[PDB]
Parts: structure tokens; C-alpha cells; sequence
């Protein structure tokens, strides 16, 4: 159950698990969630701006336990420390990318832990 | 047990006496 | 003088002899759960939400529709009372799916300030939520028919300010229906000021439809000038 | 009670079931002292219905009596009218259909003589489409008399003299309920209105009318005419009167009788004539009332008689009067699923207790009926049935729970051992 | 001009308090001392609405297709 | 009326009512209002005239120790036409009991 | 099944009868008039006695002929029962299953209908005309899981019956419309009689 490096989960073949229903904005401390949403063209709505401040971040991590489908998951990867304060400013094709670096390791440690929470 | 002569109930006897009506206005 | 005073919670008042117990016990600064029921148009009584158990009777009335007799004691919160907001608001919040994430009137609907204060905790139902379908009708009422809880106040409305005679109620028992029998359009002045009448997320705005939850906002009044009575 | 009769004989309100069912030419009872009755005035009939105490043979006490001398305004401004309904909405009640199909002239005396006490202006009546071929004998029935100039404008005697006009609905539902056949019959759907605006005699159709049923005013004739100190001769203090009664389910001959108040179970139904099921060592499942007195088993309530209180001293009254039973071949939870069943298929929608609670009912009872899953669903489903009794508008919602909660008592294990076996069918 | 974010000037821009009435509203902008301007409360009718006269005789409050 | 309510006591809620009430009575110079919480706690309004001596009073006695000090606060009102509060809250070693003196001020 | 109507048949189109336009007098002289302003309930019964199923073009053309919105006719004929909207047949039968007909053995008159006719369980008939449907609460429980038809009804029903009734029609006979054995007035068998005698003595109103 450790905490660390955000990144987005989707379905079986990609779906944007995401459905922007603005909870983790709502309930993050350092307001370090910006979200715009839009109606794509299909007819289900969608992101188009996603952010997280990792530097504000404060990682109380409640996005993971307000999103009712389950979206945004705390990764446990510890790798970062880049060199500028410009960089770390996290926008949705950094975490799109991010989540999609890895799954196996995030995919099995929701589904050893889903019991008790 | 006829499913016609329906006239016979409506317009025979009912259309020849009503009566009269008055009825009442009520326009509105 | 052409008055009774009416001990609301055994507390005295003098309304005029022929109001309603709803503006009886709002005048007194308290509310009563309202759904089919507004100020602005007419009364029907068909929630059943607005439920008063008076003192010397057995039963239970609905404040909506009946006038004030002699000075009563409209018992507000009894051991009664509170076993007939749960109950009622128990059943309509079975037959109807699982929205908001997406439902747009998201922060203000009527099933959720309500449902938090009075009300039940959990539910036991367990399987059924039928599900009708939806339609189009203008390019400007996002139209999801399935929440429609049959409050049976767009459909007045039709009769009300604006004349336009076009929707009606198709079915009977558990299946009836609110839209419009025939694909006929619906639109004429007014016609988009419906989606604020319709208590619950069912109906919204068309360009609006998917941008913001309405916690966000920031309310500043101000005045339109697109006509002249302002 | 008396002495426990109640018996059959012709000294009763019928005419005759085989004399003659066409038009007549109204040979002993019908029209007899034609105006004699109305020359008197309404104060002699006002009141005269209290010598009888008619309770009204709906389902409902509230006696006809004080129904129409009480709650009653002399005029304001608007005429009244009188409706007379006909129509059977109760299962298997039969009641009706048989004094159209052999008394036709019986029932046009009490209409102006009825509405004499109201001085209301004309006659509507209210039939099912449904019973087709009957009703086209009611309006040759009105060629016979009403048209030989018998009744109307001025006939007989005086100026109050009118008409009588036929309805027809589809498959509609005002039977069950007043307030709603008045709104059917301007045009709109017939979801029916608040009970107390001002009720029914004080906010109608456009103006102020009176609601009765068949026999309401079909024994006002006789009853005006024999009068007494007969009209009570059976039952207690409380009720008066002799009804008709309905016979079916498991039995020999099922058909109507003919009896009076306060007669016991165990020599009602099984006079006239056979109890073809174990009419003792049966089971014996009956049902007092149409469908909103639930199922009383073979205990005491066969030597329990037949007054409003004496079933009110049973778990349950019923004054719609009808037997049927459940003996042997019947299981329990069957039929009466079936009776849930129906009340999906004739409920209006209005009341959220009402709309969306009796599918909350019927989703569940066939799954008790199949035989399904662990118990406290009794309860819970009990809860639901002291849940809807006051909250709705129609006695709809009072039919609703009663037979839901008649069938919690004296049945513990109806599906106790039932539900387990199909536990000990997975199992 | 990095994200698109509302950064902004205009340092005081939420600062709403909690008043109890009409009375003290004035009183505490003149004890600091800084212009103002004054809005009404506004109540509504209170009002005649009365179920029954909606089936007439010979009026026009006449409701149908219920 | 069931578990997950917290069960109050009444034998607190008595003495406290008790204490509280005989010191208005021997101060009523100073004293405004005393109330009693519905969980065990009291509060004596007092008009700021007499801020040194009632603790002074509370400094000592000997139905009174009170001698420790732990509380000082402040907290604003602003639409009260006097603005500020400030509250104290004191502890008496030898008996187990919290009582607070709010003394209402403004600003100059 | 669905409550609507996708645009098949808009404009059908359909016209009264000359000898049935006279009869609307008749009607309307009933009702007070002004409050009068909906006779829909025999009327478009009557419309439906012409055609057999009214089309939506059916209900659009009462709605000039007494003045009352067309949205408030599609409120009536989706409400009722007998009210036809889908093409139907000539001979609509009904199957009247309550439930004290289920104690009077509806099983019987249940299927061995669609084994002996060939058709499916509330289904229409595949070739043109028999509609099976199933009703409840039509009176007499007291008789037999009885049948009904267009214009009257047949007491007494039985699998012999279930062997004639759908024989007879397919035939084009009438087979008897009412009770086909036993009582023939319903009477109370050990009771009919109840001494048939003029009612002792009328004449007690004096009071
Ligand atoms: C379940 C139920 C079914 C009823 N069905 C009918 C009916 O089919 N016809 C009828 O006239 N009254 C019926 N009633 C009773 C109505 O309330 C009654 O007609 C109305 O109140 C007038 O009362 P009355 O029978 O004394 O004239 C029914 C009542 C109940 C509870
Ligand atoms: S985690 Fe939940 S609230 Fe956050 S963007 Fe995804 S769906 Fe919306
Ligand atoms: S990780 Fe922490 S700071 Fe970031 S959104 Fe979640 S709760 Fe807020
Ligand atoms: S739109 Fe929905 S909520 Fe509004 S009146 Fe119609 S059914 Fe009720
Ligand atoms: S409209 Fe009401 S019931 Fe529907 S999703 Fe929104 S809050 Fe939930
Ligand atoms: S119980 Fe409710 S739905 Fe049923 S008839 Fe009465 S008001 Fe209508
Ligand atoms: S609130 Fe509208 S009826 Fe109870
Ligand atoms: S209910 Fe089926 S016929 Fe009487």
C-alpha cells in the first residue's frame, strides 16, 4: 500500500478509465488538480487538461480513494529528482505515458489489497 | 350480444327525447 | 381578525383562514421537504414527500393540498413523522440507476440535499432498476428520460405560462412515460427555461452539457441588456 | 345478532332470477305506488333510510343515510347530479351483472326517487364496455318505460321528472374508487383526485353530485316500500339489511344466494347446497372479501358470523362479500402471488408509495413462490407492508398490504420449510 | 503564460464575511472606513394558492391532461 | 439508544450544575452569565471590570484550588459590536475539572 | 412491448362514415355544454368499431372535430385497454385468468389452445385473424375459466370446449354465447327456486 509517482490506469483495450468527474480536485489539498473538461465528439465526456503539482503535491493521496472508477492510482516508483522547477509540472501525456510505462506492477498490487478497503 | 345497433341505444330513443337539456353555461 | 392561531409545534400564529399548511409552517422559518409542489404553478400532490403527523389523529396528511381548520398542532418532528420521510424516500431511490459521476445538476439536485438529512442509511432492494429509453426533441434540452421521477411538474407546465399544449403522460402503473408520443418538435419562447423547472438531473442544458460541477462557480449578479424590460 | 338468521325465502328484494328478463310490462313489483312515494317529502325520505340503516354493500360502511341528508347543501348556484355506479372492479365479485341481466325496471324506480332526496337534475349511470350484450338490454329496458312516457319531463305527477343516460368505459379502473369515474367522465385519463379538496359532494364535475352503487339505490324502492322494522330483523345493532351473496372456488354448485347479517361461516357456505372439497379435514384457506381480507384458516371463523364487527373481531373486515376458498389442490403461495400479480396490472401511477412499491412487492413474492433464499426477507417484507397504508390516496394502497400481511400471520411456515427445501436443493 | 493557469494580481479578491443583519452591515464598513454600497433584501409574495379552484364551473383556473 | 452513541453520565452533569451555581451567588458583581454544557463543561461571562480578581478569587481557596493555568486563547466575532473574545481555560489539580472564563473586550 | 409509434402509417388515411357523422348529435347533446369538450370515450370507441385498429392518423382526426388539443387524445387510447393501436384481427378472444379462475382449474383452459390451434402463448394467430390476449376481473368467477369473445361471452368453459371453440370459429360458427351446459341462468342449484310467488303483499308504504 505504498504511495508514490501518479499515473492513469484505463480499461481493456485503452478507454481513458477516467470519466473527469472532478472528486480528486475536490478533495486534494494542496488543489494541485486542474481539470478541464470538454464533450468529445463522440458523445462522452472527456479531459483536456489534467494536471498535478508535484511539487505541491502533499500526497495525502485521497485521489486514490475518491474516484468511484477507480482512475488515478498512487504508482510505487520512487524514481525521480530531475534539474528544474519547469519540468516537474506534470501534464496529462507525461501520466497517459506514465501509466503506460508499467501496469503489471500497478495492476497487481490493486488486486492484492481491494479486500480490506 | 349485437355489435352494431349501437344507434338503437344512442340515436333512436336518446336523440328523439332527451330532455331537453338546459345544461348550464358555463361558456367559460 | 379573519384569522386562527394555529399552535405549530404548539406555537401561536394567525395565517388568513383558507391557506395551506405548507405556508403555515414556512412562515414560522422551517421547510418541508417539496416535490411536487411550487410556488410559481399550480398544486398537485403525486410525491408524497411533505408528510405531517397532526396531533388527535391517527393518520398522516400531506400539507400541500388541504386548507387549516381550527387551531391544530402541526406536529413537526414526532417518532412518526421521521417513519415517513424515510419512508417514502426510501422507494424512488430504488427505481433509478446509478448516476452523478456524469449527471449534470451534479451539486444541486434534490435527491442529494435531501437524502443526506432525512432518509434512510442503506438499502435493501436488492435487483430490478428498470430502464426506459431516451429521445431528442430541440437542439437545446439534453434529453436522458431514464432519471424522470414523474414529479409531474414539466408536464403542468405545458398548461401553465407557456401555452404550448405539447407533452402529456403515456402508460399506466409502474411504465408510464413523459415525452412527447410523436416525434414533434418542442420549441417557441421559453422553451428552453424547462431544464431549471426539472428538480433532478434529467434535464440540462445542450451547450452547457459537459464543462463544470457547479462547486467551482463563483455567483456575481448582475443585469442582461438584450431587451428592454431588462 | 338475533337468532342467528339470515335465512332465504321470497320475501326478499328480488324480483324474480327466471320470471322474466326481457322488458315487461311491469306485472307485481315494479312500479306499484309510483306517486304516492314522491308526493310525500324529502324529509319523509331523509331519514327514512335510517329505519334501514343501509351501510352501502361497496366494501365500506358510512351508511347511505347520512351520506345524503348530511354532506349535503341545499343549492348555491349549480345544479347536482347522480352518479350510480355499475361497474365490478373487485376479482370475482359477480354481484352485479345478474340484477341488469333479470331486473331491469327495478333499478330506473330508485334513481329519481334517489336523487329525490338529493332534488338533483339527472341520472348518470356507469357501465363496463365490457359486458357487452347486458348492456344493450339496459337501454331497451329505458325504450319500455322510459320512452312509453312513464317518467319525464312531468311524469308522474309532478315537475320533477328526468332522464337516465348510458356510459361506457374500456378497461378502466373507476369501479375500484369514487372521484376518479367523475374525472373519466369529462375525458381526462382517470388518475384520480385528493381525497379531502372539498370531497366528492363539495368539489365534482362541475358542480356537486352524489356517488352510489347498484344496490344503494336499487332496494331504495323496497325498502321505502316495506319499510319497518325489517330492514333490521337479522344481525346485531350495529348492521342491518339482507345482502346478496356470491359463491365460488371449491365447491359444488358455485352461485349466488341469497342471505342476511350475522350468519356463520360453517352453515353459510355450506347450505346451498355442497362443500365438494373436504369440506371439513380440508385445509380450507377462506377468503371473507373480494381480495382485501386475506386468507383466515380453519379455526373459529367458520362458526364466526358475518357482521362487519365480527370479522373486524377477526384480523380483517370485509363488506365486499365474497367466498372463495383454497382447500386441498391449492398451495398458498401460489395463488396468492397471483393475486399481487394482478394489482401491476390495474394500479394508476399517482402516488410514489403506490407506483414503484407494489413491483418492489411483486418481484419478490415470485421469488418466494419459486423457493429461494435465506429468511428475515419476511420481515423486511413485512415492514414494507406497514409501510403503505395511509400514505397513498385509493384504498388501492389499503388493498395492497392487506393481503401481504394477512399471509405473514397464520402461515409461518408457508415457505419456512418451503424456501429451506430449495436451500436443501442447492445444498 | 506557462500553463494556462489564472494567476492574477489583485491581492485581497475572496475575503466574504458572515453578517447577522442590515444594522451591523453598515457598521462595520464605516469603522474601517472604506466606500461601499448598499443592496435590498428582497422577499416574495407570500401567497393565494389554494387547490380545489382548479375544477370550475364557469371560471378560466381550470387544470387538465393531469 | 443503541451502540455507536456516546453514553453520557448525569453525576457530572449534576455537580458541575451544583459548583457553578453558588459562585454567582458570592460574586454578583462581576458575573453575567453561567452556563452549563451538555458534556461537562461550564462557562462564566464575565464583564472585563473585574478580569484580576475573580482569578484571583479562582487563585485560591480552599473548595477551589485551580492553579493550573493552561489556556489562553483569542478568537474574533466580527457583527457583534464588540469584536474580540478573550477566553482562558484553568484546571483545578485536586478535584479533575475544566472551567473557562470568557471575557468579551474591543479593540482599543 | 413499446408505447410509441416510429412512422409507419402518419397519414393512413381515414374517414367516418356519412350514417355515423349524425350520431356525434346525439352524443353531444349529452354532455353540458361548454364542460362538454371531450366525448373521446364513445367516440373513438366508434372509430374503432369501423376500422377494427385505429391508426395514429385515427386520433388526429377527431382531435378537429371536437376542438381539443391532439395531445390529449394520445393520453386516452394508450391508457385503456380495449383500445387497439398495432393491427389486430377479426376474432379477439380472450382468456379470462384470475385468480379464482386459477382455483376453478385454468390450466385446462390454458394450453392444449395453442397445441390444438397452432399458435404461441398470447400470441396472434400466424395467418390472419385469431388474437389470443388474456383478461381478468370480467364478473363471474362463480362459472368456469370462461372465454370471452367480441360481443358476448361463453360460460362454462371446458376442454371440450377448447376442442369446439376453436373448432366452431375456424369454421365460422357461433358456438354459444353464454353458458353451454349446466345452469343456464347461473342459479343457485338447491335454491333456484326459493318459492316463486308473487312478493307478499306490496302495498306496505303507508309508514
Ligand atoms: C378493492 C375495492 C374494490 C372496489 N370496487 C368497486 C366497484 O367495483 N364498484 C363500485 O361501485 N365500488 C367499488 N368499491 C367501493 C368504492 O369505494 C365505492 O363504490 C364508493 O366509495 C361508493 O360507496 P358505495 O358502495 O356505498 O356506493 C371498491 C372498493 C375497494 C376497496
Ligand atoms: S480520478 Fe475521478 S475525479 Fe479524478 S479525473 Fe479521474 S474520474 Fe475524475
Ligand atoms: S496525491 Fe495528495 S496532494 Fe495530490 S491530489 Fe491526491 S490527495 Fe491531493
Ligand atoms: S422532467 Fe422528469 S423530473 Fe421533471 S416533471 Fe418530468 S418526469 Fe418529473
Ligand atoms: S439527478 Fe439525483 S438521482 Fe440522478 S444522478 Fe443526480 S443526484 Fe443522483
Ligand atoms: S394508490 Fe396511488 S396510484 Fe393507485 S389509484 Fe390511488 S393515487 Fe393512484
Ligand atoms: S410534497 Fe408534494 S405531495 Fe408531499
Ligand atoms: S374474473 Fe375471469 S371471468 Fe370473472
Amino acid at each position: 500500500r505504498f504511495r508514490g509517482e501518479h499515473a492513469l490506469r484505463r480499461y481493456p483495450s485503452g478507454e481513458e478509465r477516467c470519466i473527469a468527474c472532478k472528486l480528486c480536485e475536490a478533495v486534494c489539498p494542496a488543489q494541485a488538480i486542474t481539470i478541464e473538461a470538454e464533450p468529445r465528439a463522440d458523445g462522452s465526456r472527456r479531459t483536456t487538461r489534467y494536471d498535478i503539482d508535484m511539487t505541491k503535491c502533499i500526497y495525502c493521496g485521497f485521489c486514490q480513494e475518491a474516484c468511484p472508477v477507480d482512475a488515478i492510482v498512487e504508482g510505487p516508483n520512487f524514481e525521480f529528482s530531475t534539474e528544474t522547477h519547469e519540468e516537474l509540472l506534470y501534464n496529462k501525456e507525461k501520466l497517459l505515458n506514465n501509466g503506460d510505462k508499467w501496469e503489471a506492477e500497478i495492476a497487481a498490487n490493486i488486486q492484492a489489497d481491494y479486500l480490506y478497503r | 350480444y349485437s355489435t352494431y345497433t349501437f344507434l338503437d341505444l344512442n340515436l333512436d330513443l336518446s336523440k328523439f327525447r332527451m330532455p331537453q337539456p338546459s345544461s348550464g353555461r358555463e361558456s367559460p | 381578525s379573519n384569522l386562527i392561531e394555529v399552535f405549530v409545534d404548539g406555537q401561536s400564529v394567525m395565517v388568513e383562514p383558507g391557506t395551506t399548511v405548507l405556508q403555515a409552517c414556512e412562515k414560522v422559518g422551517m421547510q418541508i421537504p417539496r416535490f411536487c409542489y411550487h410556488e410559481r404553478l399550480s398544486v398537485a400532490g403525486n410525491c408524497r414527500m411533505c408528510l405531517v403527523e397532526i396531533e388527535k389523529a391517527p393518520k398522516v396528511v400531506a400539507a400541500c393540498a388541504m386548507p387549516v381548520m381550527k387551531g391544530w398542532n402541526i406536529l413537526t418532528n414526532s417518532e412518526k413523522t421521521k417513519k415517513a420521510r424515510e419512508g417514502v424516500m426510501e422507494f424512488l431511490l430504488a427505481n433509478h440507476p446509478l448516476d452523478c459521476p456524469i449527471c449534470d445538476q451534479g451539486g444541486e439536485c434534490d435527491l442529494q440535499d435531501q437524502s443526506m438529512m432525512f432518509g434512510s442509511d442503506r438499502s435493501r432492494f436488492l435487483e430490478g432498476k428498470r430502464a426506459v429509453e431516451d429521445k431528442n426533441i430541440g437542439p437545446l434540452v439534453k434529453t436522458i428520460m431514464t432519471r424522470c421521477i414523474q414529479c409531474t411538474r414539466c408536464i403542468r407546465f405545458a398548461s401553465e405560462i407557456a401555452g404550448v399544449d405539447d407533452l402529456g403522460t403515456t402508460g399506466r402503473g409502474n411504465d408510464m412515460q413523459v415525452g412527447t408520443y410523436i416525434e414533434k418538435m418542442f420549441m417557441s419562447e421559453l422553451s428552453g427555461n424547462i431544464i431549471d423547472i426539472c428538480p433532478v438531473g434529467a434535464l440540462t442544458s445542450k451547450p452547457y452539457a459537459f464543462t463544470a460541477r457547479p462547486w467551482e462557480t463563483r455567483k456575481t449578479e448582475s443585469i442582461d441588456v438584450m431587451d428592454a424590460v431588462g | 345478532f338475533g337468532s342467528l338468521k339470515d335465512e332465504d325465502r321470497i320475501f326478499t328484494n328480488l324480483y324474480g332470477r327466471h320470471d322474466w328478463r326481457l322488458k315487461g310490462a311491469q306485472s307485481r313489483g315494479d312500479w306499484y305506488k309510483t306517486k304516492e312515494i314522491l308526493l310525500k317529502g324529502p324529509d319523509w325520505i331523509l331519514g327514512e333510510v335510517k329505519t334501514s340503516g343501509l351501510r352501502g354493500r361497496g366494501g365500506a360502511g358510512f351508511p347511505t343515510g347520512l351520506k345524503w341528508s348530511f354532506m349535503n347543501k341545499p343549492s348555491d348556484g349549480r345544479p347536482k347530479y347522480l352518479v350510480v355506479n355499475a361497474d365490478e372492479g373487485e376479482p370475482g365479485t359477480c354481484k352485479d351483472r345478474e340484477i341488469i341481466r333479470h331486473d331491469p325496471h327495478k333499478l330506473v324506480e330508485g334513481c329519481l326517487v334517489g336523487g329525490r332526496a338529493m332534488g338533483a337534475r339527472a341520472a348518470y349511470i356507469y357501465i363496463r364496455g365490457e359486458f357487452y350484450n347486458e348492456a344493450s338490454n339496459l337501454q331497451v329496458a329505458i325504450r319500455e318505460a322510459y320512452e312509453a312516457g312513464l317518467i319525464g319531463k312531468n311524469a308522474c305527477g309532478s315537475g320533477y321528472d328526468f332522464d337516465v343516460f348510458v356510459v361506457r368505459g374500456a378497461g378502466a379502473y373507476i369501479c375500484g374508487e369514487e372521484t376518479a369515474l367523475i374525472e373519466s367522465i369529462e375525458g381526462k385519463q382517470g388518475k384520480p383526485r385528493l381525497k379531502p379538496p372539498f370531497p366528492a359532494d363539495v368539489g365534482v364535475f362541475g358542480c356537486p353530485t352524489t356517488v352510489a352503487n347498484v344496490e344503494t339505490v336499487a332496494v331504495s324502492p323496497t325498502i321505502c316500500r316495506r319499510g319497518g322494522a325489517w330492514f333490521a330483523s337479522f344481525g346485531r345493532e350495529r348492521n342491518s339489511g339482507t345482502k346478496l351473496f356470491n359463491i365460488s372456488g371449491h365447491v359444488n354448485n358455485p352461485c349466488t344466494v341469497e342471505e342476511e347479517m350475522s350468519v356463520p361461516l360453517k352453515e353459510l357456505i355450506e347450505k346451498h347446497a355442497g362443500g365438494v372439497t373436504g369440506g371439513w379435514d380440508n385445509l380450507l384457506a377462506v377468503i371473507p372479501g373480494g381480495s382485501s381480507t386475506p386468507l383466515i384458516p380453519k379455526s373459529v371463523c367458520e362458526t364466526v358470523l358475518m357482521d362487519f364487527d365480527a370479522l373486524i373481531q377477526a384480523q380483517t373486515g370485509l363488506g365486499t362479500a365474497a367466498v372463495i376458498v383454497m382447500d386441498r389442490s391449492t398451495d398458498i403461495v401460489k395463488a396468492i402471488a397471483r393475486l399481487i400479480e394482478f394489482y401491476k396490472h390495474e394500479s394508476c401511477g399517482q402516488c410514489t408509495p403506490c407506483r414503484e412499491g407494489v413491483d418492489w412487492m411483486n418481484k419478490v413474492m415470485a421469488r418466494f413462490v419459486r423457493g429461494d433464499a435465506r429468511p428475515a426477507e419476511i420481515d423486511s417484507l413485512w415492514e414494507i407492508s406497514k409501510q403503505i397504508e395511509g400514505h397513498t390516496i385509493c384504498a388501492l394502497g389499503d388493498g395492497a398490504a392487506w393481503p401481504v400481511q394477512g399471509l405473514i400471520r397464520h402461515f409461518r411456515p408457508e415457505l419456512e420449510e418451503r424456501m429451506q427445501q430449495f436451500a436443501q436443493q442447492h445444498q | 503564460p506557462l500553463m494556462g493557469w489564472a494567476s492574477t494580481a489583485d491581492p485581497l479578491s475572496n475575503l466574504v464575511l458572515t453578517f447577522s443583519t442590515k444594522e451591523d452591515a453598515v457598521a462595520f464598513a464605516e469603522k474601517n472606513g472604506w466606500s461601499y454600497d448598499v443592496e435590498e433584501r428582497k422577499v416574495p409574495k407570500p401567497k393565494s394558492k389554494s387547490y380545489g379552484a382548479n375544477f370550475s364551473w364557469n371560471k378560466r383556473t381550470r387544470v387538465s391532461t393531469k | 439508544t443503541r451502540p455507536t452513541v456516546r453514553p453520557r453520565n448525569d453525576v457530572a452533569h449534576k455537580q458541575l450544575s451544583a459548583f457553578g451555581e453558588y459562585v454567582a451567588e458570592i460574586l454578583p458583581k462581576y458575573v453575567q452569565q453561567v452556563q452549563v454544557s451538555c458534556f461537562n463543561e461550564l462557562e462564566i461571562c464575565i464583564h472585563p471590570d473585574g478580569v484580576i480578581p475573580v482569578l484571583t478569587f479562582l487563585r485560591d481557596h480552599s473548595n477551589a484550588q485551580f492553579k493550573s493555568l493552561a489556556d489562553l486563547t483569542a478568537v474574533d466575532i466580527p457583527t457583534r459590536q464588540n469584536r474580540f473574545e478573550i477566553v482562558y481555560n484553568l484546571l483545578s489539580l485536586r478535584f479533575n475539572s475544566r472551567i473557562r472564563v470568557k471575557t468579551y473586550t474591543d479593540e482599543l | 412491448v413499446h408505447r410509441d409509434t416510429p412512422e409507419n402509417n402518419p397519414e393512413t388515411p381515414f374517414d367516418f362514415t356519412p350514417e355515423n357523422y349524425k350520431r356525434i348529435e346525439a352524443i353531444v347533446k349529452n354532455y353540458p355544454e361548454g364542460h362538454k369538450a371531450a366525448a373521446v370515450l364513445p367516440v373513438l370507441d366508434l372509430a374503432q368499431r369501423q376500422n377494427g385498429w385505429l391508426p395514429i392518423s385515427a386520433m388526429n382526426k377527431v382531435a378537429e372535430i371536437l376542438q381539443v388539443p391532439p395531445m390529449r387524445v394520445y393520453e386516452v387510447a394508450t391508457f385503456y385497454t380495449m383500445y387497439n393501436r398495432k393491427p389486430v384481427g377479426k376474432y379477439h378472444i380472450q382468456v379470462c385468468t384470475t385468480t379464482p379462475c386459477m382455483l376453478r382449474n385454468s390450466d385446462s383452459i390454458l394450453e392444449a389452445i395453442q397445441k390444438k390451434l397452432g399458435i404461441k402463448v398470447g400470441e396472434t394467430t400466424p395467418d390472419k385473424l385469431f388474437t389470443l390476449i388474456e383478461v381478468e376481473c370480467l364478473g363471474a368467477c362463480v362459472n368456469a375459466p370462461m372465454v370471452q369473445i367480441n360481443d358476448n361471452y361463453y360460460e362454462d368453459l371446458t376442454p371440450k370446449d377448447i376442442e369446439e371453440i376453436i373448432d366452431e370459429l375456424k369454421a365460422g360458427k357461433i358456438p354459444k354465447p353464454g353458458p353451454r351446459s349446466g345452469r343456464f341462468s347461473c342459479e343457485p342449484a338447491g335454491g333456484l327456486t326459493s318459492l316463486t310467488e308473487p312478493p307478499k303483499g306490496p302495498g306496505f308504504g303507508v309508514q
